[PDB]
RNA sequence: AAUUCCUUGUCGGGUAAGUUCCGACCUGCACGAAUGGCGUAAUGAUGGCCAGGCUGUCUCCACCCGAGACUCAGUGAAAUUGAACUCGCUGUGAAGAUGCAGUGUACCCGCGGCAAGACGGAAAGACCCCGUGAACCUUUACUAUAGCUUGACACUGAACAUAUGUUCUAACGUUGACCCGUAAUCCGGGUUGCGGACAGUGUCUGGUGGGUAGUUUGACUGGGGCGGUCUCCUCCUAAAGAGUAACGGAGGAGCACGAAGGUUGGCUAAUCCUGGUCGGACAUCAGGAGGUUAGUGCAAUGGCAUAAGCCAGCUUGACUGCGAGCGUGACGGCGCGAGCAGGUGCGAAAGCAGGUCAUAGUGAUCCGGUGGUUCUGAAUGGAAGGGCCAUC
RNA sequence: GUUUAUUAAAAACACAGCACUGUGCAAACACGAAAGUGGACGUAUACGGUGUGACGCCUGCCCGGUGCCGGAAGGUUAAUU
RNA sequence: GUAACGGGGCUAAACCAUGCACCGAAGCUGCGGCAGCGACGCGCGUUGUUGGGUAGGGGAGCGUUCUGUAAGCCUG
RNA sequence: AGGACCGAACCGACUAAUGUUGAAAAAUUAGCGGAUGACUUGUGGCUGGGGGUGAAAGGCCAAUCAAACCGGGAGAUAGCU
RNA sequence: UUUUGUAUAAUGGGUCAGCGACUUAUAUUCUGUAGCAAGGUUAACCGAAUAGGGGAGCCGAAGGGAAACCGAGUCUUAACU
RNA sequence: CCAUAGGUUAAUGAGGCGAACCGGGGGAACUGAAACAUCUAAGUACCCCGAGGAAAAGAAAUCAACCGAGAUUCCCCCAG
């Protein structure tokens, strides 16, 4: 007859903006995502959604650093 | 729902107000917190109204 | 015969010195105290009208 | 305007402002109208009978747009500073 | 049962055999007393059932008499019709073929017959759905409204008594009587009686008002209806960027919090084992094992030890103006944001703070309210109203 | 008896009878912006409306709901002031 | 109505493997022609390339009646 | 005597067959009901469209009826073909 | 014609001839083209006057701001990097 | 009872028709609003009355804005 589903939210659009090695202005957004999967690195900040940004004009860098092997984004300036 | 709309209103006579909401029922003691008051351009004493 | 303003859209858009229109936002008439300070600044400042949208002014605003 | 039932665009965003009565009866004279007012005493009276402003124009501005390069009395008009340096640099004065 | 779904109930009668009929039973799905109950002689082109008679109704048709049909002469229609050189079959194919493929059959043309097909003719399917179509009907749908009804004021006055009561006459009524116009009964005038400021009518006003009128009465949908659903959040479907449907599979939200926010300083979980007043499986205490299997104000996911988890001190950055740049949207919008100015909190300081681990907790515009602000102010000064800012 | 002229003649409609109810006459009621007119040249043994439907035996319980009828102390309440 | 190779027929004219022939389209090439677009040269040549189309957009034309040109021109 | 009986005229229309580009836009044929009555019929009159009239079928109101016909608003509107 | 798709057994047409459907007015924007050009152009009207007159107006050469107002700036803000 | 109503006679005028235009008394709905009620259509259609060669309006208890204009009517602007 009926089902109780038939709900869902609308898409996030979260994820990565800006991959390794683009060149981008600081404020550009280069991650978008729930909780720390990604960390900023240096000139990079951390938003209140965790929007990881560029705090400085250069190339987004993707590393794997720390005793935890944590994702760091960076931005080399 | 149960929080009710306030106004806090400036002591310095400004006529200037912050709105903020309150649980009137756990908290019945007026709402007073310094803020800032663009008028004046000073942090001044705002004190609990109705809105 | 001529042209009739649709009026209600001579309210809302004032023409640019380009042919752009600028409106004010919506969102800023009431139900304010839950919005934030930053969302209602950004709402202050009028804005103009997009692309998609100066079609249908421009059709309500023949003598803009 | 219509979008379908979607409440339209001229619909959707608020009102703004005020006409102005003011405004409908105050004009701007460029420094190359100055030049077109006949005897150089610039007034009211003088923009009306040169057809640069309208009849019912009860106050004007020059502005700095165009040139002036005569000696032309402004009388009882307001001036920007640009203008009154332009009107000022041609020989001019600026009368209020 | 004109009512009984189950049901052809069951029992009895009638028949060789009876879902009907008649008589009962009562288990009345869902009779029942004037939208009458139960009877009832008579009546009925009324419904059901049985029997005698009667028969071509039938077994099962035969023959005959007439009117057509058939032939000749005369007259002379019609519906329909893209064009036709207009076969069968099996397959194919907008899925049931004269027309395609393959194959079989078939010399050309009438006439009388028959209706299997030409999805034959006829009527832009009446069912069904759709259209923000129509009509008429209904009502405790909405909004009106005739009518009915309430009071105020008017036409409408005078005494006396304590806004009401009584009396009065002169307005007003009279579809009482009489007189005249008059040859008329209508009507008007006159006289007189009876009512009498009442009644009645106008304007205004509350009620009532399917009597009447105009209309509304959603969409999605494996047809429609019924049910469910409609906005927002989380997961999966989703094919390792984003996005991605179904009446697909699972759950949540329509808040909470002046601390549960800011900051400084500090701290680290579940669970179990061993021992220990009451005390038990589980309370609190002690040690160890363990290592987040806990915790997170509330779903799920992603986070979280430098904790974002737990405790305390001091606090109001849950600041005001802005904002490089970027994300996400058809758009309206929504989001992230370093930095700048002012002023602030915490910290010795570096610093951190423009609410909360993050992602739900929401509502455009119009209309109007409240506070501020001489921006505007229809001769002028004001004001009203409008604008702008804050807010409801 | 009546009825769907032209697919329904009936168990439908009507009917005498019954009941409820309104109506005191310028009747109620109806047609009429109104004047008037019907009701009726009638007058409650009359007239209108409603339901039932010869006759026989009868017609039980419920007034909470919705109407209608009566009440009106008090509550609420219009124009007006 | 054969009716589950399209048929005839087939013991290969079936299937598998290998190989070389050939047939086969409006594909490609050849020859002749037309047009679009673009170059490179001087509207012409040379040269490259393109030309299936519904909705639909763009470009360019034919013919019809009428007015001027026309009291002209054609026409017993 | 009788909305009494049988049955012609007269009024009707229960059944069947025919007819269904009819002889006929409702009939014919054989049967059928009423036939002194709430009967039937001639002539004339009155009632008018949200109106009439209706022993009530939404029947009938000129072969038209859940709102006649004619003319007008009028080229209504038609997100449909 | 309509469709995802029609020889379709979906729609329409018996045939021929004639007629039969994107117009007209005004406003507005864009393109082409012509005139004039920081100007352009007149409307009614006058004029027998397609002339000529008529510049009332309209558009343009300045914007910003809700507005006062300021003006190559302006608004925002106490003030802008 | 005066009188009046009423009655008769005389004179004068009216009556009816007509396409539009005009002034007045009444006055829809379809339609549009993508439904619909406010609103629209529209004071339109239509009905009625009355007039004239035209009608109506008209000689400021009008505008204006501190300057001024100078009855009414009609046209172009103002201005969608
Ligand atoms: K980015
Ligand atoms: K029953
Ligand atoms: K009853
Ligand atoms: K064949
Ligand atoms: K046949
Ligand atoms: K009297
Ligand atoms: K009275
Ligand atoms: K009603
Ligand atoms: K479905
Ligand atoms: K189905
Ligand atoms: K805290
Ligand atoms: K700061
Ligand atoms: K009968
Ligand atoms: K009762
Ligand atoms: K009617
Ligand atoms: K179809
Ligand atoms: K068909
Ligand atoms: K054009
Ligand atoms: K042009
Ligand atoms: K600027
Ligand atoms: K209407
Ligand atoms: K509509
Ligand atoms: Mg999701
Ligand atoms: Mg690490
Ligand atoms: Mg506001
Ligand atoms: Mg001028
Ligand atoms: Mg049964
Ligand atoms: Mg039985
Ligand atoms: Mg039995
Ligand atoms: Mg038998
Ligand atoms: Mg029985
Ligand atoms: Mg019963
Ligand atoms: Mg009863
Ligand atoms: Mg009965
Ligand atoms: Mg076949
Ligand atoms: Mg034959
Ligand atoms: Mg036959
Ligand atoms: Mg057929
Ligand atoms: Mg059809
Ligand atoms: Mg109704
Ligand atoms: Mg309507
Ligand atoms: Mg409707
Ligand atoms: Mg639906
Ligand atoms: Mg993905
Ligand atoms: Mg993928
Ligand atoms: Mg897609
Ligand atoms: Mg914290
Ligand atoms: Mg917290
Ligand atoms: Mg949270
Ligand atoms: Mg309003
Ligand atoms: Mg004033
Ligand atoms: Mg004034
Ligand atoms: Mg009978
Ligand atoms: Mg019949
Ligand atoms: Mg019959
Ligand atoms: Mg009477
Ligand atoms: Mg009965
Ligand atoms: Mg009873
Ligand atoms: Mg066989
Ligand atoms: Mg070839
Ligand atoms: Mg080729
Ligand atoms: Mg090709
Ligand atoms: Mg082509
Ligand atoms: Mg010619
Ligand atoms: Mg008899
Ligand atoms: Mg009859
Ligand atoms: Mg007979
Ligand atoms: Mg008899
Ligand atoms: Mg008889
Ligand atoms: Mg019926
Ligand atoms: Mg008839
Ligand atoms: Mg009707
Ligand atoms: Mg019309
Ligand atoms: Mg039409
Ligand atoms: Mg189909
Ligand atoms: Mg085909
Ligand atoms: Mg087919
Ligand atoms: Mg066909
Ligand atoms: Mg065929
Ligand atoms: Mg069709
Ligand atoms: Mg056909
Ligand atoms: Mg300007
Ligand atoms: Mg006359
Ligand atoms: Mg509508
Ligand atoms: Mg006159
Ligand atoms: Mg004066």
């Amino acid at each position: 007859g009926s089902t109780r589903n038939g709900r869902d939210s609308e898409a996030k659009r979260l994820g990565v903006k800006r991959f390794g090695g683009e060149s981008v202005l600081a404020g550009s957004i280069i991650v978008r995502q729930r909780g720390t999967k990604f960390h900023a690195g240096a000139n990079v900040g951390c938003g209140r959604d965790h929007t990881l940004f560029a705090k400085a004009d250069g190339k987004v860098k993707f590393e794997v650093k720390g005793p935890k092997n944590r994702k760091f984004i960076s931005i080399e300036a | 729902g149960i929080r009710e709309k306030i106004k806090l209103v400036s002591s310095a006579g400004t006529g200037h107000f912050y709105t903020t909401t309150k649980n009137k029922r756990t908290k019945p003691e007026k709402l007073e917190l310094k803020k800032f008051d663009p008028v004046v351009r000073q942090h001044v004493i705002y004190k609990e109204a109705k809105i | 015969p001529k042209i009739k303003t649709v009026r209600g859209a001579a309210k809302r858009f004032k023409k640019t010195g380009k042919g752009g229109f600028k409106h004010k936002h919506a969102n800023l008439r009431h139900i304010l105290t839950k919005k934030a300070t930053k969302r209602k600044r950004h709402l202050r400042p009028k804005a103009m009208v997009s692309k998609g949208d100066l079609g249908l002014v421009i059709a309500c605003l023949p003598y803009a | 305007g219509f979008e379908g039932g979607q409440m339209p665009l001229y619909r959707r965003l608020p009102k703004f402002g005020f006409t102005s009565r003011k405004a409908a009866i105050t004009a701007e004279i460029r420094l190359s109208d100055l030049a077109k007012v006949e005897g150089g005493v610039v007034d009211l009276n003088t923009l009306k009978a040169a057809n640069i402003i309208g009849i019912q124009i009860e106050f004007a501005k020059v502005i700095l747009a165009g040139e002036v390069t005569t000696p032309v009395t402004v009388r009882g008009l307001r001036v920007t500073k640009g203008a009154r340096a332009a009107i000022e640099a041609a020989g001019g004065k600026i009368e209020e």
